[PDB]
């Protein structure tokens, strides 16, 4: 051909068929999927829909509050950074022999969100009892229409795939109880979540409301000065998010104490080191809160490390990792004709107006 | 043919266009060279000038004679229809004039427009994906109908 | 009570978008 730059791969145009993606027994061929998606290859739409809906069916049978025992690798926000998700599994261990808990935010910001969803859903189908996925605040209609996931689905697949994802996201569990020690959630606590039963009783099968316990689980944050508070308001309006709350160190410690838990593991906030351990509880001598953030060099500019938390043999091993190369996209997945045509029009008009004076 | 029959222009318009052509033809050769266009400061930082000249130059001799000039500017008459504008836009990208936009042409023409605003590797990636999404018949190039399907609604 | 252990990594290495010259076709800022 006359293609100028061979220093980058040319993505495959072939869309993988059901026969190529699923073995005779209905098992996803995750190695083929990984390789094809890493090449920016697409699936046939019907195949993508099958992965999403089969995953949803499994998620739908799970409880709001999962029980997950160690050993397990716990992961925070991914935000569509598919090429970093690939490194994440190398750092955390192969899902074929490693239990996983993801704390949500699979989509938005990164422009490989649908690849993240398809691959994780395929892994869920293959490893339904060892790979676990929680809901984050981005796994909803409201945020995905504001950010880029809906457009991503439109350009790569169609709104049918988007809608399937929205239903699947409604099915995502909200929390895990890990080793009967750790409450794991995307965001944090709620003034309406005082025991674990308060999570168990929720109806999660919906778009998250703008208020209430389900909202708070996905949306809340620790105070900026968590552990060094000047007042003792347990929950205050979250002026950063515009909804839900900031929770205080006394709020967390009282909850942990009451429910005989060791710590809260959550995600939802970028961390330069990929993690943050907050002040030890006065009743456990262990950090009251840990944030895990699994998206290295977030937005391609934060220059943060990512981390996962591997809990095994009574050791919590925080494993940091750095970013991996990924392909380029114009903002909002704009094609180069749509991008350049206005400039063409402006410059050609410019030229001729001046030629004709 | 009289030029008003080869364009959207009437005789009055042709005469005015003639007066501007003469002013631009510095050596009275009867043709405009690229250098003669570039003598206009306003065309200075304009990456499209080369492409427009090439499109106007229908006999491919590297210069624009008066008939080529008239027929070229005609493609921007207010009296030209939507299809003519889409055809001109397509011609911006179709460097070798074979009626298809190839991968290499799309890259080269965008590179003229973007300069160093994107690395070659970045530009190649977005060219590739534009073609994969727009190429309905799988020949790895973009036909006029494939192009229009992408940009037809932009107006 | 679990033991905490941090495992480190190297710094990020990545390409930055070129500065956008407004005389040419630009990528809109995100
Ligand atoms: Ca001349
Ligand atoms: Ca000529
Ligand atoms: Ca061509
Ligand atoms: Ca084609």
């Amino acid at each position: 051909t006359d293609r100028v730059v061979k220093a980058v791969p040319f993505p495959p145009s072939h869309r993988l068929t059901a026969k190529e993606v699923f073995d005779n027994d209905g098992k996803p061929r995750v190695d083929i999927l990984k390789a094809h998606l890493m090449k920016e290859g697409r699936l046939e739409e019907s195949v993508a829909l099958r992965i999403i809906t089969e995953g949803a069916s499994i998620l739908r049978q799970e409880k709001n509050l999962l029980d997950i025992d160690a050993p397990v690798t716990v992961c925070g926000d991914i935000h569509g950074q598919f090429f970093d998700l690939m490194k994440l599994f190398e750092v955390g261990g192969s899902p074929a022999n490693t239990r996983y808990l993801f704390l949500g935010d699979y989509v938005d910001r990164g422009y490989f969100s649908i690849e993240c969803v398809l691959y994780l859903w395929a892994l869920k189908i293959l490893y339904p009892k060892t790979l676990f996925l929680l809901r984050g605040n981005h796994e909803c209609r409201h945020l995905t229409e504001y950010f880029t996931f809906k457009q991503e689905c439109k350009i790569k697949y169609s709104e049918r795939v988007y809608d399937a994802c929205m239903d699947a996201f409604d099915c995502l569990p909200l929390a895990a109880l890990m080793n009967q020690q750790f409450l794991c959630v995307h965001g944090g606590l709620s003034p309406e979540i005082n025991t674990l039963d308060d999570i168990r009783k929720l109806d999660r099968f919906k778009e998250p409301p703008a208020y209430g316990p389900m909202c708070d689980i996905l949306w809340s944050d620790p105070l900026e000065d968590f552990g060094n508070e000047k007042t003792q308001e347990h929950f205050t309006h979250n002026t950063v998010r515009g909804c839900s709350y900031f929770y205080s160190y006394p709020a967390v410690c009282e909850f942990l104490q009451h429910n005989n838990l060791l710590s809260i593991l959550r995600a939802h906030e970028a961390q330069d080191a990929g993690y943050r351990m907050y002040r030890k509880s006065q009743t456990t001598g262990f950090p009251s809160l840990i944030t895990i953030f699994s998206a290295p060099n977030y937005l391609d500019v934060y220059n943060n490390k990512a981390a996962v938390l591997k809990y095994e043999n009574n050791v919590m091993n925080i494993r940091q990792f750095n970013c991996s190369p990924h392909p380029y996209w114009l903002p909002n997945f704009m094609d180069v004709f749509t991008w350049s045509l206005p400039f063409v029009g402006e410059k050609v008009t410019e030229m001729l107006v001046n030629v004709l004076n | 043919y009289p030029l008003e029959m080869c364009s959207h222009f009437d005789a009055d318009e042709i005469k005015r266009l003639g007066k501007r052509f003469k002013k631009l033809d510095l050596d009275n050769s009867g043709s405009l060279s690229v250098e003669e266009f570039m003598s206009l400061p306003e065309l200075q930082q304009n990456p499209l000038v080369q492409r427009v000249i090439d499109i106007f130059d229908t006999d491919g001799n590297g210069e624009v004679d008066f008939k080529e000039f008239i027929e070229g500017v005609s493609q921007f008459s207010v009296k030209g229809d939507k299809e003519q504008k889409l055809r001109f836009a397509f011609r911006i990208y179709d460097m070798d004039k074979d009626g298809y936009i190839s991968n290499g042409e799309l890259f080269q023409v965008l590179k003229m427009m973007v300069g160093n605003n994107l690395k070659d590797t970045q530009l190649q990636q977005i060219v590739d994906k534009t073609i994969i999404n727009a190429d309905k018949d799988g020949d790895g190039r973009i036909s006029f109908e494939e192009f229009c399907a992408v940009v037809g609604g932009l107006d | 009570k679990p033991k905490i252990i941090i495992t480190g990594c190297e710094d990020n290495v990545y390409e930055k978008l070129p500065e956008q010259n407004s005389n040419f076709l630009c990528v809109k800022k995100l």
